[PDB]
């Protein structure tokens, strides 16, 4: 439709006063003693959140060209959360202060296109200084205090992460859900669990669970359905006079078949139980292969040669145990050599760089975890609904958090990483081509100041006081908002991820950089 | 074990080639079912209108080709057994 | 290798034809499959209601016109030999 | 294209590549980056889709005798015929790997033709006069190396002779 164009000043204020009121917003949250903010749903029960992300994302203005300002910082928080899962308000708190800093630089005169390449300059200089003071994040203490921190101060939360951890270690997957008690509990799969049931109440060998338990079993691995019966019995014959139990793993056991195998188990001649095939489409031979890798077998298909009734003992599967629920079974360990499975495990790995859908890695690292991990679920208790939801954002900023500190190390919280950082970068000489690039570097050398001096607002204190003390100091020296007290941050155990905070800088500056090369903006006009 | 009558004769069908010329390894799903077998068990012989028997073209032993269409399998003792008329076999190998 | 038995006789179909009076080359898709062979087995003969042996008018050599919906492949040797009995041959070529 | 990085990035891709993977994690030779790398390889080229195992014996049978792998590039490898491709690599009678025909429509046709001239051989095809039966080794193509990843294969340098690649190439640029 029609356009509106805005020129010069009169486009720079409107696109600022987008970027303000998302950021003001945002700002209240930051810290650990910033506020939630409460966001209304079409659906009833609003939301209660913390998370900078959260709120930026359902923040519109009716001035569309102050929404312009606001969607570009939006997307600030939007890439932060979606590289680091955590730093967002730190992100949209950092862009702000570039922002304000380099308006007064290009009210000033000063060429916006070398404040940018200046701007980039000193965010690479810092990133870099980032990388030295970093710490690898070795101790499950220091997991703890990077899941506490990020949890908003809460040490169940860091705790119970950093078991999870502990348990499923560097290859496992740990996974927030809701929660039927008022307390967090952790939940450990091990070994192989691939959450498919019995297809018959006649399976199950002891009445005291309803569970199916088969000790030392052999495992079919078949990709096409089963219902008769003339198949089977070659197979089955050759199940029984060995004496262990028989676990089919297929698409469907159904008619002749699951009758035969029904009647075996009340007649007590032959133990066995039947399951379906995990996972739909190709997803679901992958994961049987990796069963077959795991149990030490193959699976029986036409596709590769194999045949049901040609079907050996060799090419059956083998594990110590497994017991079949009403819904899920686990394989407690497979028979497999462990050099195999290790392969397999990278070549998982290595699709997992190759992967391009969100939930495409995300199973693929299910499928590791199986393998050689384990399978950690958080439950979250609350009392209720919004309760819950509330803490589930900070058990997943947490998770989120305490991911990028194996990544890539810790550093000092509180915004200190951020002034070590700037404070090693210009003793290193950091220098621009011209004046309009060394203002470039002045606006990020005074933006790196603003997430302590909003952590120090939101705590009441005056910014400008703490940080000239923490300026004064030196390493990992900085204020513990919680306590208002001055000390050292990694004793006082506020830890950062070195990841979270140079990604929130990254994208800070690459977005309020170009805000600031703005002349022209363009939107609908408005309908009257 | 299993005795024909008349005319019928038994054959065991031969099992589809896995190797070939090259060694090339068909999986028992592609290979094709071959027509022929070897004869076990052989009858005495269709009666014919004037009585007596028909001598028999085909004695145990041999190796026989007969047509798809026909012959029955039989359930006796797991084997599969084919059961067909002397006429629908068409050839003797060797 | 093959021997048939009674009325049965073996025949080899003749490649579809290639080159014309013109020399024009027909693709072997296009090329209509011909209803002749020549023979490389014949059988005894088929036996008739009083025993004997039917004389048979197909001897092994000759080129012989067979119907198109009659006969039976085998598969032996690779080769694409055709098995029928002796009354479907509708005609002897010289 | 987008990257992932925070830096500029130049990838060069060399001689035939048509984005197409393998139909079978089986034709996969080594583990380590999980592609299927054939050296001297026969290709065959196919523009029609294969699943009977009668029709692609004859040829299967040739590259077996010379032992250089064999790449099929048709429409679809399935069945019988995709059965005992598997069957044979597993075993290690005879290494080969089969690929999707790249591109749809007359577009797939083209760069089939592409294919055969730059790696020397012939399209198997009804249309010109050529049987899967009847395929020979001369009118197979030929390369010294051709890798087979999940998604993509690269030709690494056909066989056909430059004369016949330049004119092919100057047919294209008059179409252009
Ligand atoms: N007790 C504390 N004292 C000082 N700074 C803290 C304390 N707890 C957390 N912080 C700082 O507050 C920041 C957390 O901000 P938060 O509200 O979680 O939003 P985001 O996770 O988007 O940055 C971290 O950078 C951390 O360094
Ligand atoms: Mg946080």
């Amino acid at each position: 439709a029609a356009k509106e164009v805005k020129f010069h000043d009169s486009a720079r204020e409107r696109l600022v006063a987008g970027v303000n009121l998302l950021a003001n917003a945002v700002k209240t949250t930051l810290g650990p003693k910033g506020r939630n903010v409460v966001i209304e749903r079409s659906f009833g029960a609003p939301i209660v959140t913390k998370d900078g992300v959260t709120v930026a994302k359902e923040i519109e203005l009716k001035d569309k060209f102050e929404n312009m300002g606001a969607q570009m910082v939006k997307e600030v928080a939007s890439k932060t959360a979606d590289v680091a899962g955590d730093g967002t308000t730190t992100a949209t708190v950092l862009a702000q202060a570039i922002v304000r800093e380099g308006m007064k630089y290009v009210a000033a005169g000063m060429n916006p296109m070398d404040l940018k390449r200046g701007i980039d300059k000193a965010v690479t200089a810092i990133v870099e200084e980032l990388k030295a003071i970093s710490k690898p994040c070795s101790t499950t203490k220091e997991i703890a205090q990077v899941g506490t921190i990020s949890a908003n101060a809460d040490s169940s939360i860091g705790e119970i992460i950093a078991q999870a951890m502990d348990k499923v270690g560097k290859e496992g997957v740990i996974t927030v859900e809701d929660g039927k008690s008022l307390e967090n509990e952790l939940e450990v799969v091990e070994g192989m669990q691939f959450d498919r049931g019995y297809l018959s109440p006649y399976f199950i060998n002891n009445p005291d669970k309803q569970v199916a338990v088969l000790d030392n079993p052999y495992i079919l691995l078949h990709d096409k359905k089963i219902s008769n019966i003339r198949d089977l019995l070659p197979v089955l014959e050759q199940v029984a006079k060995a004496g262990r139990p028989l676990l089919i793993i297929a698409e469907d056991v159904e008619g002749e078949a699951l009758a035969t195998l029904v009647v075996n188990n009340l007649r007590g001649i032959l133990k066995t139980c039947a399951v379906k095939a995990p996972g739909f489409g190709d997803r679901r031979k992958a994961m049987l292969q990796d069963i077959a890798i795991l149990t030490g077998g193959t699976v029986i298909s036409e596709e590769v040669g194999l045949s049901l009734e040609k079907a050996t003992l060799e090419d059956l599967g083998q594990a110590k145990r497994v017991e079949v629920a009403k819904e899920h079974t686990t394989i407690i360990d497979g028979a497999g050599d462990p050099a195999k499975i290790q392969a397999r495990v990278k070549e998982i790995r290595v699709q997992i760089e190759e992967a391009t859908s969100d939930y495409d890695r995300e199973k693929l690292q299910e499928r590791v975890a199986k393998l050689a991990g384990g399978v950690a679920v958080i439950k979250v208790g609350a009392a209720t609904e919004v309760e819950m939801k509330e803490k589930k954002a900070r058990v997943e900023d947490a998770l989120h958090a305490t991911r990028a500190a194996v990544e890539e190390g810790i550093v000092p919280g509180g915004g200190v990483a951020l002034l070590r950082a700037r404070e090693a970068a210009v003793a290193k000489g950091l220098k621009g081509d011209n004046p309009d690039q060394e203002a470039g570097i002045k606006i990020v050398l005074r933006a790196v100041e603003q997430p302590l001096r909003e952590i120090v607002a939101n705590a009441g204190e005056e910014p400008s006081v703490i940080v000239a003390k923490v300026l004064e100091g030196k390493g990992n020296y900085g204020y513990n908002a919680a306590t208002g007290e001055f000390g050292d941050m990694i004793e006082m155990g506020v830890l950062d991820p070195t990841k979270v905070t140079r990604s929130a800088l990254q994208n800070a500056a690459s977005v309020a950089g170009l805000m600031l090369t703005t002349e022209c903006m363009i939107a609908e006009a408005p309908k009257d | 074990k299993l005795r024909p009558l008349h005319d019928r004769v038994v054959v065991k069908r031969i099992e589809a080639e896995r190797k070939t010329a090259s060694g090339i390894v068909i999986p028992d799903t592609a290979g094709e079912k071959p027509d022929q077998g070897e004869v076990l068990a052989v009858g005495d012989g269709k009666i014919l209108d004037d009585g007596s028997k028909r001598p028999m073209a085909v004695k145990v032993g041999d190796k026989v080709l007969f047509g798809k269409y026909a012959g029955q399998t039989v359930k006796v003792e797991g084997e599969e057994l084919l059961v067909l008329r002397e006429d629908d076999i068409m050839a003797v190998i060797e």
